[PDB]
């Protein structure tokens, strides 16, 4: 049951999550200028909303 | 006061009468009477040179109305500004950007 | 006689309209037009703020802002001409060769 | 404020760089000579760098309502001038293969250095805005200097559009701040408020829009998406300048803004910058995992390292060694990025035509370019924060500063992002040492520059006391 | 005086809204020039006489001339612009309009919570702008000349023909 070293896999889990999160974040780099402008405006909305909330 | 508001009324009347005059001139013209290559980049270059040197000219417009108040210090600053402007102009002339003939 | 918040609201409206025009238009020319609207709205806001305080710094910031507007318009239109020369179109979705 | 001749002594590097711009432009107008104009540009930059000593003899004071000169200004002027000199040195072998005009590059590098010096000495919103634009527009030219290349034209268009939008955001935010404050000086942003009324909504919104523009310029999340595309598309010396000098000058003026402003210690602004720094660290390390292109990898690296710097900036109002930490980290990151982008620039020089590739191909570099491979692996170890390198000294400073101010989320972010960085930097280094299937003194000068950067990183990693001593010596006006 | 401000501001907003939604570039630029004239009238209603003068001289008389010149040189006779009308589809513009309306709501909420004593509209002449421009703000003048030189060199290098 243990011959595949389960604790080693449990400690390899953060690398799997890091690879999946990096692949998910790389979808924002689609290379479209209009999306970059849109993301800048979205971040402006988020920053201003956070400043008004706090 | 009354003189400034009188001049404002006169200027407003001037603008509206001139605009209405041209508009009704076209209205009467349209209303009366019976009825039956490759664009070179030099034009963009000279237009952009006009834009840039017009902004530098705006700075000199601001300076020119207050020369006495700024003194010789303002004269030195404006001389540096004008020298940079003339160096840019000499550069544009010498690299052939302002030469139209081949 | 004119509230400061009214002039600032006008400038915010024009900035938001310029940003919307910059986002929703695929044509590079209308994106440059929206950029000009945004920077002119910011310059208008500086003029409003300077006229409220009675200071001359607002028109100075206007002058610097329109110097930036002139130079950025010059650079953007040169880039637009180069794109139209070497690709014969101005759709900005096609300029996406670098990604990931 | 008027200008005395001692104020002109404090104005010295700006004057020398401006006179260099004029002289180089007049020399181009005389005759297009690549070697003479490059020599004039580097002579002017060296003259400004050595005139920093005469500025230091003058003392710390204010030359204008706009400019304030002190040790802080001298330090970041020196960093900008070093980055500009390195950019010219890398640009000459790359420009030797450029069949079109070559000297406008040096003219634009000089103007961008002038903008960096203005941002170093800035004490005013007008000077901040003008320095940012004076940096940005020569970068519009330089990013697309090889506009016949498709990727370079793409990167130029993207950077021009996005930086114009960011400048509009910054300008509108400054206008709202000036509407609230009534003075554009850094020390008077929030001075009229008091007794818990610091979180005024218009002031906070203006600072938010300024933060949008600055975080575009600093490649901070979520204004980060341009960085790998622009870094990849730009010419390699342009990538060197854009990674080093622009980020250093803009972060210096942001440090001055958050140090002098009475609203810089606002809790809301601190929390917003903490969120931005956390996301910047994590995202810039996560997106560089699967990067097979060295330019995009270094772009995400820039995102993460600017996030670490932002962590050092958040603890500015609470701690006291934050300015020292930022100076040490900025020197380390300057030398690391100079070495890495210089190796990329040297292996991509000369410019082999607009219709061919501009790729680096880092695999098996040691078996034909061993010294460049050694420099590049030292740079990758330095960017990973590994000890015996100056990047570790910077990371240690950032962690000490964060621990001192109890910024525990940022400390955990630095640890996690450092581990992810370890993965991809080590992958690049072993790819350098795997197996794969010049001849002029300016290429030799570029190699000497990257080698001296590598030696500086190693020596100041095993002995960082001279750097700490010269950074603590650069105190601004308290 | 306030009537001039409100009328010119309304004209500027309406002309800008017509700019960002029009398909013909020439009509869009004409509406943009109208909006710039309206904003200049706003400047003249606030006492910033020099700002309005430069708004017509430079922004409406130099920059829009350059945009018009580029539109002429493109020879837009229906060159993949007029035929699409893709931005009028609600799936394209509804999202960004919602985002920009949220941003406008946040900015206006910030603006409405400021102390307002009103704008007196006292005319700040170009003499005062020239005094403060070549006094305290003169390094800004010299480095703005350098900025314009940078734009000149960049646009010449990019926009040649060869
Ligand atoms: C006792 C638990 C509580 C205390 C914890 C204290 C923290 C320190 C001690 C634990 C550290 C655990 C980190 C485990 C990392 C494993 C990395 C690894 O195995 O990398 C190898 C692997 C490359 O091999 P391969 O899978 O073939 O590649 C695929 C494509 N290259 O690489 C990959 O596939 C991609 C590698 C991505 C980057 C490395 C992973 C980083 C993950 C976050 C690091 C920080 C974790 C903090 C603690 C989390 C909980 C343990
Ligand atoms: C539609 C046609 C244009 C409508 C807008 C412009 C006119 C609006 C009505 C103005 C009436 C005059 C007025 O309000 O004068 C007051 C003031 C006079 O100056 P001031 O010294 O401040 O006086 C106050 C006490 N003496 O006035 C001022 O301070 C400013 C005067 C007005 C601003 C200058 C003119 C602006 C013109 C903008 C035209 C825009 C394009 C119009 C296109 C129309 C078709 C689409
Ligand atoms: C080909 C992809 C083009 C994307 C253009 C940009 C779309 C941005 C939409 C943002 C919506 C936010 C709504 C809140
Ligand atoms: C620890 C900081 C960096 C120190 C220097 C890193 C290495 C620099 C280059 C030294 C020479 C390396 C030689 C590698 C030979 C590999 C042979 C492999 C054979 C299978
Ligand atoms: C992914 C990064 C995770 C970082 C975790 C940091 C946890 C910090 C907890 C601080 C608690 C403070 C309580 C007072």
């Amino acid at each position: 049951l243990l011959k595949r070293d389960p604790l080693n896999s449990m400690m390899n889990i953060p690398a799997v999550l890091s690879r999946f999160a990096g692949k998910g974040l790389l979808l924002s780099e689609n290379g479209y200028l209009r999306w970059y402008v849109a993301s800048m405006s979205i971040g402006a909305v988020v920053v201003l909303a956070l400043l008004m909330v706090l | 006061s009354t003189e400034v508001i009188a001049h404002h009324w006169a200027f407003a009347i001037f603008l509206i009468v001139a605009i209405g005059l041209c508009c009704l001139m076209l209205v009467g013209g349209w209303f009366l009477g019976g009825r039956a290559l490759r664009l070179s980049a030099k034009f963009y270059l000279v237009a952009m040179f006009f834009v840039i040197f017009d902004v530098e000219a705006l700075y000199l417009f601001a300076w020119s109305t207050s020369i006495r108040e700024s003194g010789w210090v303002g004269f030195v600053e404006a001389a540096i500004f004008i020298f940079v402007l003339l160096a840019g102009l000499v550069y544009l002339v010498r690299i052939g950007a302002l030469d139209w003939t081949p | 006689m004119i509230p400061l918040q009214h002039g600032l609201i006008l400038a915010a409206i024009l900035f938001v309209l310029g940003l919307t025009g910059l986002v929703i238009r695929r044509n590079l020319l209308f994106m440059l037009i929206g950029l000009e609207i945004m920077i002119n709205a910011s310059a208008l806001a500086f003029v409003v703020a300077g006229s409220y305080w009675g200071q001359t710094d607002g028109q100075v910031m206007y002058i610097l802002a329109i110097s930036l507007a002139a130079a950025e318009a010059s650079i953007g239109l040169a880039l637009l001409l180069q794109l139209h020369r070497r690709r014969q179109n101005l759709n900005i979705d096609s300029v996406s060769e670098m990604r990931g | 404020m008027t200008i005395t001749p001692q104020n002109l002594i404090a104005l010295l590097p700006l004057l020398i760089v401006g006179l260099t711009v004029v002289v180089v432009m007049l020399s181009i107008a005389w005759r297009r000579n690549h070697f003479l104009n490059a020599t004039l540009s580097v002579i002017g930059l060296n003259a400004a760098l050595v005139s920093l000593w005469f500025v230091g003899q003058a003392g710390a004071m204010d030359v204008t309502p706009l400019m304030r000169v002190d040790g802080f200004a001298m330090l970041y002027t020196g960093l900008v001038l070093l980055a500009s000199l390195a950019t010219c040195t890398f640009a000459y072998p790359w420009l030797e293969g450029y069949n079109d005009n070559k000297d406008e590059f040096y003219l634009l590098v000089l103007i961008a250095a002038l903008g960096g010096i203005l941002l170093a000495n800035a004490n005013h919103l007008a000077s901040l805005f003008l320095g940012i634009e004076l940096i940005s527009l020569p970068l519009f030219g330089l990013v697309g200097y090889a506009f016949r290349q498709k990727r370079s034209l793409e990167a130029s268009i993207k950077y021009t559009i996005l930086s114009a939008a960011a400048s509009s955001f910054l300008l509108f935010g400054m206008a709202l701040v000036y509407a609230q404050s009534g003075d554009l000086s850094f020390v008077a942003l929030g001075k009229n408020l008091g007794d818990g009324m610091l979180n005024e909504p218009l002031l906070l919104a203006g600072f938010g829009l300024m933060i949008v523009g600055l975080g575009f310029k600093l490649s901070l999340v979520p204004f980060h998406l341009w960085t790998p595309d622009v870094y990849q598309g730009a010419p390699a010396p342009v990538s060197t300048f854009l990674a080093t000098a622009s980020k250093i000058a803009i972060f210096g003026v942001v440090m001055r803004l958050f140090l002098y402003a009475p609203v810089g210690d606002s809790e809301a602004i601190r929390v917003v910058l903490a969120i931005i720094a956390f996301a910047s660290i994590i995202f810039g390390n996560l997106m560089a995992l699967s990067q097979t292109n060295i330019k995009r990898l270094l772009g995400y690296s820039s995102i993460s390292h600017l996030g670490y710097l932002l962590v050092a900036l958040i603890a500015l109002q609470t701690g006291e060694m934050s300015m020292e930490a930022v100076g040490v980290y900025l020197a380390g990151y300057l030398f690391s990025s100079l070495g890495a982008f210089g190796v990329v620039s040297l292996m991509s020089s000369p410019y082999r035509g607009p219709d061919a590739d501009s790729l680096f191909s880092y695999r098996g570099l040691f078996w034909h370019r061993p010294i460049l491979a050694a420099v590049m692996t030292v740079m990758m170890l330095s960017l990973a924060g590994i000890p015996m390198t100056l990047g570790f000294i910077g990371k240690f400073y950032v962690l000490a500063v964060g621990v001192q101010a109890h910024l525990w989320w940022l400390v955990g972010a630095v640890v996690v992002g450092s581990a992810i960085g370890l993965y991809y930097y080590l992958r690049v280094a072993v790819s350098l040492y795997l197996h794969a299937p010049p001849s002029n003194w300016q290429y030799s000068a570029g190699g000497i520059v990257v080698l001296i950067s590598a030696l500086l990183v190693l020596v100041l990693g095993v002995w960082p006391q001279p750097l700490i001593s010269i950074v603590r010596l650069a105190m601004p006006l308290m | 005086m306030e009537f001039a401000f409100y009328i010119c501001g309304l004209i500027a907003i309406l002309a800008t809204l017509r700019v960002i939604t029009h398909t013909n570039p020439v009509h869009a630029l004409l509406y943009l020039i109208i909006s710039l004239l309206a904003i200049s009238g706003v400047f003249f209603s606030l006492g910033a006489y020099f700002a309005g003068a430069l708004e017509i001289i430079v922004y409406a008389g130099a920059i829009m001339v350059l945009f018009v010149f580029v539109v002429m040189m493109l020879n837009l006779g229906g060159s993949e612009i007029e035929q699409e009308r893709q931005w009028l589809k609600p799936q394209v513009w509804i999202g960004p309009a919602i985002l920009s309306a949220i941003m406008l709501v946040v900015i206006v909420y910030a603006i409405l919570g400021v102390n307002d004593q009103g704008i007196d509209g006292t005319p700040i002449s170009a003499k005062a702008v020239g005094i403060t421009l070549f006094g305290p703000y003169v390094l800004a003048v010299e480095l703005a000349s350098m900025l314009l030189l940078a734009g000149l060199v960049v646009a010449f290098h990019v926009g040649r023909e060869e």
